This record gives C-alpha cells, structure tokens and sequence, in this order.
C-alpha cells in the first residue's frame, strides 16, 4: 500500500547547460535512486546514474542550451514482499 | 513422525503469524520494520516463559515442549529477515540505523527472554 | 491471501524440518556456540542474500515462488528465538565469553553470509 | 547422546566437619550443579544447596566426625531437544 515512488520532482535551479533536480523521498528504504536524462525530442540516448539513498537531490550537466529535457526519478528499495525492486519513474520535462 | 507434526503445526502456526503481522506492520516504520522486531521480541518472551515452565514440569509431553519452542518461537521468530533489513540499511547509507536494529533486536530478544523466564520464576511461590 | 498462506506453511514447513533436523543432530557437538543452530543461521542469511539479488534481476516471478523462499524457508530455517535461549543459559551459566562471542558471530556471520549471497549473484550476472 | 550427568566424583580434602568435592563437568551449558549429602544410615534427612555452573568443586560444612555420608551431585542443564532440565546424579560414600 505505500507508494515507493518519489514526488514532487523538480528543477530547483537552473543555468544553460545544467540543472539541479530535487524530490520528496518515497516512505520506504531507498538503497539508491536512479536518475534519467534524454532530449524529449526522441531522437537522443537517454543517459542515467545513481545517487545514494540519503540525498534526495542531484545535478545534471552538459545539456544544450534552449532545448526540452525528460527527467525521471525511480528508486531501487527494500521492501518486505518484494526485497529490492525497482520503483515506477516519477517524470518532467524542463527546457534549458 | 510424532515430533514432525509437532515441528511443522507449530512452525506453520508462527510462520503464519510472522507472516500477517510482518505485512500489515513492516511498512508503518521502515528504518526499523515493527512487524519483524515484535515477532522476535514475542518469541523471545514465549521462549522464556517456556524455559522457566518446563524446567518446573519436567514430565511434560516432549510433543508440546517441541511445539512451542521447535515449531511456534521457531517459526515465529526470524534472523533472515532481520539479516536483509540491516543489509538494506547498510547499502543506503543508514549506519545509525543498522546499528539502532542490531541493538533493538539483540539486547530486546534476550530481554525478552529474561523478563519471560523471571515472570514465571517470580509467580512460583 | 488462501495460495499465499500455502507458500509461507510449505516453505515454513520444509525450512523448520530443517532446523530441526540439523539443531538435533549437530547441536550437542559444541555446546558453548551450537553449530546446528548457527548453520541454520548463515544459510538462511545465504539464501535471503541470493533471493535479495536474484529476484531484483527478475521481476516477473510469481509472488508465490519469493514468498515460499523468503519468509516460507528463510524464515522457518533461520532463529532468533533459539538462538537468545543458548545465550540467556549461557549468561546463566557464568560463560559470558561464549555469550559474548556467540551473539557476535551469529549476527556479524548472519550479514555477511547476506553480503556474499548477494554479491556472488551480482558478480555472476 | 551427550551425557549431562558429571563423572568423577570424589573428595579432595577432608576434615572431621567437612568435605571438599570436585567432579568432571559433563560436556553441555550446565547452569548449576546441585549437591546433595546425607547420613548413608537409615532415614536421617539428605540436604541440598547449588553451585554455579562454572565451579566444578563445592565444600559441605556441619558434618558430624566419623559418621558415613553418601554425596550425589545432578546438573541443571540447558540442551536443544529439553531446554533447562535435570541430570540423573553421580554418588559416592564418604566417611568422616
Ligand atoms: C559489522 C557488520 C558487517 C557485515 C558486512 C556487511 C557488508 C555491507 C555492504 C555495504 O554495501 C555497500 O554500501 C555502501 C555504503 O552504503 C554503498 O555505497 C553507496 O553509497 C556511498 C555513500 O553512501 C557512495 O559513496 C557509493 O558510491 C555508493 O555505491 C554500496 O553501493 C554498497 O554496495
Ligand atoms: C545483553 C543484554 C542483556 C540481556 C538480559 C540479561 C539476562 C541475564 C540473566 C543472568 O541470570 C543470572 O546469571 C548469573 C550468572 O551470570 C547467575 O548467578 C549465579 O552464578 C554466579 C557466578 O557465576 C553467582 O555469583 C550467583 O550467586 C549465582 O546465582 C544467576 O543465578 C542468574 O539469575
Ligand atoms: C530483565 C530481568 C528483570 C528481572 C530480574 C529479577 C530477578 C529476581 C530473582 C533473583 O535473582 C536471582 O534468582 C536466581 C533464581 O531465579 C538465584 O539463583 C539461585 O538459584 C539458581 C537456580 O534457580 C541457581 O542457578 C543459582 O546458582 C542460585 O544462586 C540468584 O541467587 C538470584 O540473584
Ligand atoms: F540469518
Ligand atoms: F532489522
Ligand atoms: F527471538
Ligand atoms: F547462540
Ligand atoms: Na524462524
């Protein structure tokens, strides 16, 4: 019944060419999260890497300029049914 | 075959338990699963109500005796499990809280076991 | 919740016999840390290891098959129940050292069996 | 299979009113050893009292000189299969 999703993703600053994300941890023991990158325009590899379980806020660097990005946010967690499954994505699209 | 059924009715009986309560209450509180520590901190105390009450009946059925500690404190209590929680910690970077579950479950299931034993040494007599 | 119940009462079943099995027969050897006993103990951490990164890599199992081996056999295999007794009579018997050494190398040997059940199937895939 | 009863049993020193008695521990936790001496003649009262698991020798005062005492000596045990139970005893005669 509680949701292994995080929420509130979003772009807490921005320059041109990066952003610092940030999101509300899910109620459960996050091992990591895995965060995700790629141009919206799906003509571009989609790129990830993990943070640790205790931040809950990540930098994304060499975008380009003036161009729409999706941003996903899912967790590897502990729970008891499951042990270590993969959350759902959380998701937005930010243009630098 | 006598002492099996024994095993697996009290085993099945605490496995079962452990189950139910370990998913309605793990989730409530997930740097230290409720459902996990009350199963152990229950079978600790059954565990010593046990020692103290057989060591005064010491004629009793060997069925009933296996039945509860073998079968029900067997299957009710769980190191495996408490094993993953405090590994899950340890992988997200929690130190203070795989150390507080170490603690909580080690020092709380002997406790347990004493406060189970005393109770039952204070009651004869 | 009727096919979930007839995973954990199988696996229950079949993990207890186990212990049951192996503490009876290997228990008496060594009486200051018993070895049947704390090889329930390091399997179980070995198996819920082995589950923790295999079924990570597979998420489609059946519900059924991870519940019969997680809290079904690990959790019938493993104790903390028993496990508390040993050294509560220990404490009794004036052997701190060996109370001392056995919560240690059950708790320290249960994670680390965990920590390699997970990684030899990490490493492997 | 492991026998819980102690092996030999015996006197070490003596003196008219007292015995001092050492055994073999048995090869289980023994939690304590419980002493018992009476007077071999007849139906005068046998007395008990424990030592702790760890001793392996106990003395027993107030004796009477030159009289025959008979000396057992059980365990309370911890095992797997009975928990905290009793060992059959060791005995010996002993005359002051
Ligand atoms: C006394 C009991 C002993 C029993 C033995 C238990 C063994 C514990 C295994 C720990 O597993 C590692 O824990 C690191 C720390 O949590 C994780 O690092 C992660 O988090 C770090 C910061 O928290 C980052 O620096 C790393 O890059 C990142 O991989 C890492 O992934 C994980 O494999
Ligand atoms: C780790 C977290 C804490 C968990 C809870 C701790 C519970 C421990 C209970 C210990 O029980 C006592 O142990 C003493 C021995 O340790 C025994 O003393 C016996 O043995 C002593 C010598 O060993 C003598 O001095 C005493 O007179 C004699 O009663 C005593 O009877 C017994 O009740
Ligand atoms: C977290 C727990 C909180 C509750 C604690 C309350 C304890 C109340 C009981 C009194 O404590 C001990 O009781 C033992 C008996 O129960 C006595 O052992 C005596 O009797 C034992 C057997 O019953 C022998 O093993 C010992 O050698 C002998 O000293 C021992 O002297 C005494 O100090
Ligand atoms: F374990
Ligand atoms: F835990
Ligand atoms: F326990
Ligand atoms: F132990
Ligand atoms: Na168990």
């Amino acid at each position: 019944s509680v949701s292994s999703v995080p929420t509130k993703l979003e772009v807490v600053a921005a320059t041109p060419t990066s952003l610092l994300i940030s999101w509300d941890a899910p109620a459960v023991t996050v091992v990591h999260y895995v965060i995700t990158y790629g141009e919206t325009g799906g003509n571009s590899p989609v790129q990830e890497f993990t943070v640790p379980g205790s931040k809950s806020t990540a930098t994304i660097s060499g975008l380009k300029p003036g161009v729409d990005y999706t941003i996903t946010v899912y967790t590897m967690y502990y729970s008891y049914s499951d042990l270590y499954s993969y959350s759902s994505p959380i998701s937005i699209n930010y243009r630098t | 075959i006598k002492s099996l059924f024994a095993v697996i009715i009290g085993g099945s009986v605490g496995c079962t338990l452990r189950w139910l309560l370990s998913t309605k209450f793990n989730s409530l509180f997930p740097n230290l699963p409720p459902g996990t520590l009350v199963v152990n901190l229950l079978a600790g105390l059954i565990i010593g109500t046990a020692l103290a009450y057989f060591l005064r009946q010491p004629h009793l059925d060997p069925f009933w005796k296996l039945m509860i500690t073998t079968g029900l404190c067997g299957g009710l209590s769980t190191m495996s499990t408490f094993s993953v929680e405090v590994f899950a910690l340890l992988q997200a970077g929690n130190y203070i809280w795989a150390l507080t579950s170490v603690l909580v479950h080690v020092i709380g299931s002997l406790i347990m076991t004493a406060l189970g034993f005393f109770i039952i040494t204070i009651l004869f007599a």
